[PDB]
DNA sequence: TCACAGGATGTATATATCTGACACGTGCCTGGAGACTAGGGAGTAATCCCCTTGGCGGTTAAAACGCGGGGGACAGCGCGTACGTGCGTTTAAGCGGTGCTAGAGCTGTCTACGACCAATTGAGCGGATTTGCATAACAAAGTCTCCAGGA
DNA sequence: TCCTGGAGACTTTGTTATGCAAATCCGCTCAATTGGTCGTAGACAGCTCTAGCACCGCTTAAACGCACGTACGCGCTGTCCCCCGCGTTTTAACCGCCAAGGGGATTACTCCCTAGTCTCCAGGCACGTGTCAGATATATACATCCTGTGA
């Protein structure tokens, strides 16, 4: 049989994270996961066109922390940046 | 006798529909709708059970949004009651 | 030979990294993809995730319950303006709407 | 089939206003709505159907509507994609 | 003496202002907002000439089709005076 | 620089309503014109010198605020696209 | 040797086929490219293109004129209801408005 | 010396096959390229999904005459379906 | 009340003039086109079996209909003021220069960077049990209308 | 005038037992990681040159500000008829069930269509040169609209 990705496994995780006694339906995991598909497909979308535009061919963390802060309101954008930073700052001393 | 005077259902139903989540229209009736138009464009057409759940949820989202702005121009108007032309007004203020 | 070991544990996430590396490579957006390009986007899947889960749970605490549903979703994202606007043109499927009445039309 | 418009009812129409903070409705209200509703249907009913004859089927899926929304500035979720 | 009537001089200025295709708007001090709001995010920020006109386009076409819409709220509501509403009547409508 | 946005004199804001097909305008509408308007503004500019700063440079060209437009549903044309 | 010659003049068109194949090609609108994809596509832009052109020129008549200037295409857009939602929120320099004043505000 | 590409020569012709007594103003000339560079985007990002969505890696004659129907009123798609449907046809067959 | 005169006003039409923005010509360089191979993508046929269509009977809310009466929509009228018109008086925006240089744009070189391949294997998937949350039923307690007289 | 206070109806709070959707466990691939290589896009330094910034002086169109009068916006009133709320009756929608087979999803082969290659040359580009349609200023003639007398 085929098999399929989705991210219900991660956004059960990251629901323990806030409220960790609380549980999720199945209906409102299928809300998370079209949830995480439209805001992936807007950040590679204009992070592909900050690419086009500036002649590059590779996708750098810093095509997508632009497209981040153009997508996102900026309270969102700002937090959203910090954590993108570290996750690369560390990946790379890791 | 007893009973409510006019008005003071009407806001009861506003409070209650808010609230729920539910489809506010029937649908066998809105199934057949679907295929009365989609017959329009192709004959012998098939449709799964969650593609009309998902027209109807987008249509009834799309209604309410509506009434929202045509209740807001009829406000404006200084009324209560909605016209065809509050509708018409906002629809067109949309670029429809 | 060292062991295996899954990128996102390096970073720290719990949202995969190597996967979403694949997704950008394809999609067709670019040529290429960046090593920490991946990375630094999963982060930020992740982030916003956090954000709509606690409004989430906290909405459902409200109604007492120890379970999110859609519409504990509807009413967290409304209830921060941010996210309104990032999910301003979302259909939440059972999302209902906010219990907004206007004032001219109370009784009085 | 035929007249499906008429399908739908006045009490309905009423309950979807009435999310709207509408509370009073005047009569020629019902026949309008159903103009507008109409169209929306239209619309995408036959963007999803484009799709479905794309990939050279008969049977409409969810996600044929859901693309088919989604390219009109509505994006929705739940029902994949 | 000679004089012109209320508003009949203002419908031959609507003419003209639909019919030409200038700016409205002087240039200098529409360069000089657009630095002064500029500066607010970032200094020693520098701008090409078509840049400074592009935007001004862009914000005549949006106002003007912002009153237009305004305008029409105006008559909804049976007047010819626009008020400050009928801006935000209209903008609200479009979920702004 | 300051005040600036008062260099959207009456007459300024008189012609583009004119062209809207307003024929006549309240006292209180060049406070709140002004207001909309540098909100607009604003925006396109904050997308535009985003766009600057990613290519790393100072001056913004005609095609950084076109993409700045453009995003919001703002295609513009005769400017370069 | 066979002569060479261009692929727009064997599909009939004025608009280049080459590029377009190109085009499509880069931008990463696709892996791939076929062969008859380009050639459909020239020749859609230019059936669009030229029905601008031709109301345009009318447009420019109607002001006496043998030019075609960004006036006379904003015309041609709007008084044709199809160019008026394809290009509908196109903003044109130059292209003013057109002259709708609303019959409540005639004077009488 | 660097160089660069527009459609200021093809759409000229095209004027000239409709009104050949008349000429286009630069301005008007380079509303008209942004005008095609806009068109063709929309097509070849439509055309795009269509093959990604439908698992496909190549763009054919028909991703673009779907992308053209999806884009266009019915009008303009269906004239520019019989333009694009002769193009090819004769292509393939020439 | 109603039309018409005409007076002033503003807009449209014809002419001359001239100038700079277009149309067209020349020479030059990549980029598009022949002619060529090699290899996986898409097309085809064959197969399974999941999901939709269709029909049935019975139960029950949900729509239809009609009645009676009050609330809001609408039209008309009066008041006063907030705007529009037009004059005279300030002011600062165009216009056409001038000169400086900071930054954009292109060249040429060298490097670490990501794509690619092949081998190995554990994270994630589907499917099978488990159990506790949400559901529905039921009765009581609390909150919110709407009169009928009275202070 | 308005304020009880009481009668009434409707929503919320608290029990209670039950069903199935969600949480967790089990076993099986194949996508993620390791660990090498290869070739090249991206970073950098450097230099040339264009376009933006700053300043100046002069003309004058456009922006201020004032004063007079008027249509407009607004509030208030008074009919009247359209929409609400209620009870009675009829209709069609759900729910659960069962049967048939069409079409969606799957694999397994085949080839032919397209990526990728070298070589060649001419179509498109930048940059000059020539011209004539459109812009300027001006006079001229034609519509239109405001206020006035006289019917």
């Amino acid at each position: 049989r085929s098999r399929k990705e989705s991210y219900s496994i991660y956004v059960y995780k990251v629901l323990k994270q806030v409220h960790p006694d609380t549980g999720i339906s199945s209906k409102a995991m299928g809300i998370m996961n079209s949830f995480v598909n439209d805001i992936f497909e807007r950040i590679a979308g204009e992070a592909s066109r900050l690419a086009h535009y500036n002649k590059r061919s590779t996708i750098t963390s810093r095509e997508i922390q632009t497209a981040v802060r153009l997508l996102l309101p900026g309270e969102l954008a700002k937090h959203a940046v910090s954590e993108g930073t570290k996750a690369v700052t560390k990946y790379t001393s890791a | 006798p007893h009973r409510y005077r006019p008005g003071t259902v009407a806001l009861r139903e506003i409070r209650r529909y808010q609230k729920s989540t539910e489809l506010l229209i029937r649908k066998l009736p809105f199934q057949r709708l679907v295929r009365e138009i989609a017959q329009d464009f192709k004959t012998d057409l098939r449709f799964q059970s969650s593609a009309v759940m998902a027209l109807q949820e987008a249509c009834e989202a799309y209604l309410v949004g509506l009434f929202e702005d045509t209740n807001l121009c009829a406000i404006h108007a200084k009324r209560v009651t909605i016209m065809p032309k509050d509708i018409q007004l906002a629809r067109r203020i949309r670029g429809e | 030979r060292a062991k295996a070991k899954t990128r996102s544990s390096r970073a720290g996430l719990q949202f995969p990294v190597g996967r979403v590396h694949r997704l950008l490579r394809k999609g067709n957006y670019s040529e290429r993809v960046g090593a920490g390009a991946p990375v630094y986007l999963a982060a930020v899947l992740e982030y916003l995730t956090a954000e709509i889960l606690e409004l989430a749970g906290n909405a459902a605490r409200d109604n007492k319950k120890t379970r999110i549903i859609p519409r504990h979703l509807q009413l967290a994202i409304r209830n921060d303006e941010e996210l309104n606007k990032l999910l301003g043109r979302v259909t939440i499927a059972q999302g209902g709407v906010l219990p907004n009445i206007q004032a001219v039309l109370l009784p009085k | 089939l035929r007249d499906n418009i008429q399908g739908i009812t006045k009490p309905a129409i009423r309950r979807l206003a009435r999310r709207g903070g509408v509370k009073r409705i005047s009569g020629l209200i019902y026949e309008e709505t159903r103009g507008v509703l109409k169209v929306f249907l239209e619309n995408v009913i036959r963007d999803a159907v484009t799709y479905t004859e794309h990939a050279k089927r008969k049977t409409v899926t969810a996600m044929d509507v859901v693309y088919a929304l989604k390219r009109q500035g509505r994006t929705l979720y739940g029902f994949g994609g």
